[PDB]
């Protein structure tokens, strides 16, 4: 789908989404194409109409460079998004580690970002269930309990786990929280179960 | 009583007049409530259909 020079092989995410007139059901769009084909004076005339519409798409479709959240190959590519919908993951030749190459996970495995199961509010345990609570109360409780165990049991009674899914800066801040704020060296990431050897 | 001509007018403050003017516009919307409601429904369909996004993009780009 990436290397195909036309729409012959395309991502289902692009179908009916990229264009302004591509949402029109094929039942109505097919006669429109047949009408236009018959009417057509020249290719350059209707190519100009198509170019103006192509230019307009820049209002809707947002193309953003990202680095794959999955494995260590480090594939970078552009995400084409109309609102919150991912239309297609468009690889670029300039991508230093992968070029135009992708696997099913980086090319098509991004549904989780829009999953209805995505956590959108902090949860504070209230007995046998989780209570949806404001960010302030969740942060205030973490500060109150972390300070409580640090005073009564010491800074070394608090461990911190960094995610190798998260960024370099997020790893740096987790260890700066553990060492510079809490005062412990209890930091680690999934590399422990992985390439520590 | 004796003849007098001088009239001390009642103070219509800037904020008081602003409320009067806004309330006059509110009353006009209330009177044309059905027409506004119908315009909004029509506008909502222009957005559902290709129309409003197409115009937003035509002027945007
Ligand atoms: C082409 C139809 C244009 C309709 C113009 C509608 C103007 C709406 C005015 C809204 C006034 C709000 C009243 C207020 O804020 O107190
Ligand atoms: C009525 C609600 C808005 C629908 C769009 C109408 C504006 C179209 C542009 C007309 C102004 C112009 O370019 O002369
Ligand atoms: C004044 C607003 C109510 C009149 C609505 C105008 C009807 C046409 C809307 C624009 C359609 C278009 O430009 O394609
Ligand atoms: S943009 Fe035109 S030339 Fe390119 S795939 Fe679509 S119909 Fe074919
Ligand atoms: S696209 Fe596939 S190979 Fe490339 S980084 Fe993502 S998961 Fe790894
Ligand atoms: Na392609």
């Amino acid at each position: 789908s990436t290397v195909c020079p036309c729409n012959a092989m395309m991502e289902k995410g692009m179908e009916g989404e990229a264009g302004y007139l591509t949402g029109i059901n094929n039942e109505t769009l097919r006669p429109m194409i047949e009408i236009t084909k018959g009417v057509e004076t020249g290719y350059g005339s209707i190519l100009a109409i198509s170019d103006m519409e192509s230019a307009m798409r820049d209002e809707r479709i947002k193309k953003t460079k990202t680095v794959c959240t999955y494995c260590g190959v480090g594939c970078s590519f552009d995400v084409w998004t109309k609102g919150r919908d991912i239309l297609k993951v468009e690889p670029q030749e300039e991508a230093p580690a992968n070029g135009i190459s992708t696997c099913v996970k980086g090319k098509f495995g991004w549904d989780f970002v829009n999953s209805e199961e995505r956590l959108t509010k902090p949860l504070i345990r209230e007995g046998d269930h989780f209570r949806e609570a404001e960010w302030e109360e969740a942060l205030l409780l973490i500060a109150s309990k972390f300070t409580e165990l640090k005073e009564a049991f010491g800074p070394d009674s608090l461990a911190f786990i960094t995610s190798s899914k998260c960024t370099n800066e997020e790893s740096y801040l987790m260890q700066k929280l553990a060492r510079g704020v809490i005062g412990t060296n209890n930091v680690d990431n999934c590399s422990r179960y992985c390439q520590s050897p | 009583a004796k003849a007098i001509k001088r009239i001390q007018k009642i103070e219509v403050t800037e904020e008081d007049q602003r409320k009067r003017d806004l309330r006059e516009i509110e009353d006009a919307l209330i009177d044309h409530k059905e027409a506004i409601l119908e315009t909004l429904h029509m506008l909502g369909h222009m957005n559902e259909r290709g129309v409003l996004p197409l115009l937003r993009g035509l002027f945007g780009q």
